[PDB]
């Protein structure tokens, strides 16, 4: 039994625990979300396979950690579904070539939100994984740590829906222009979802965000957001009805709107959060 | 939050 990852590199085997570095790329799905794929990620091999036959089991105990430790879901080991953090050995994954075979494991999340996430960013531990591995003709029996680090930046859904982005830009056209929000939502499967703004307002409609560009900024304005039309004041839930597997737009325009007193030359930034909700 | 959009924007003088 000897392993490498996607990209060719070596996994040092058994003995001292291994930090094991796997491109990830998490998405919903219906009732868990996919954190890693590792079957794509970590390649495995016997270099004996004529005379020796190698299997290697996942152990109770292994666990997502870091920023995931506190959740729980599902691992998927070789085409079967067990808890996670696991609460008892798995089946055995049987290595009888010098061809490379996945490790065949991905890990899922019980989602806790409605469209939440959780940042992870690349050098970040993701994963504990204790494996087994014994073989056909001694009894040779030993147990190792492979702590699973992400190779790439990605945000793991914790919830039942996913955006399009999260972290959205967008440029207003100069004063008084507006803007589309290019911003849209799914889910796994259908769900009945609402959002709502945060931030900073200037208004007694609390619905002016406060312009805070740092240099020199544009006084007597702030940035004001409608869906078809209408003013969504902060803090106040808007309903997006049914959402099912394809992306439904949040509906959004970005507006220059007055605060009082003379409008001034000069730069405009505001910073809104959006939440999801299930109605 | 779910999502932060930033909004950016200018008057001329």
């Amino acid at each position: 039994f000897a392993c490498k990852t996607a990209n060719g590199t070596a996994i040092p085997i058994g003995g001292g625990s291994a930090n094991v570095y796997v491109n990830l790329a998490p998405v919903v799905n219906v009732g868990q979300n996919l954190v890693v794929d590792l079957s794509t990620q970590i390649f495995c091999h016997n270099d004996y396979p004529e005379t020796i036959t190698d299997y290697v089991t996942l152990q109770r105990g292994s666990a997502y950690g870091g920023v995931l430790s506190n959740f729980s879901g599902t691992v998927k080991y070789s085409g079967s579904s067990y808890p996670f953090p696991t609460t008892s050995e798995t089946p055995r994954v049987v290595y009888n070539s010098r061809t490379d075979k996945p490790w065949p494991v991905a890990l899922y999340l019980t989602p806790v939100s409605s469209a939440g996430g959780v940042a992870i960013k690349a050098g970040s531990l993701i994963a504990v994984l204790i494996l087994r591995q014994t073989n056909n003709y001694n009894s040779d029996d030993f147990q190792f740590v492979w702590n699973i680090y992400a190779n790439n930046d990605v945000v793991v859904p914790t919830g039942g829906c996913d955006v399009s982005a999260r972290d959205v830009t967008v440029t207003l056209p100069d004063y008084p222009g507006s803007v589309p929000i290019p911003l849209t939502v799914y889910c796994a499967k259908s769900q009945n979802l609402g959002y709502y703004l945060s931030g900073t307002t200037a208004d007694a409609g609390n619905s002016i965000f406060t312009n805070t560009a740092s240099f020199s900024p544009a006084q007597g304005v702030g940035v004001q957001l409608t869906r078809n039309g209408t003013i969504i004041p902060a803090n106040n839930t808007v309903s997006l009805g049914a959402v099912g597997t394809s992306a439904v737009s949040l509906g959004l325009t970005a507006n220059y709107a007055r605060t009082g007193g003379q409008v001034t030359a000069g730069n405009v930034q505001s910073i809104i959060g959006v939440t999801f909700v299930y109605q | 939050a779910d999502v932060t959009i930033t909004v950016n924007g200018k008057v001329v003088a």
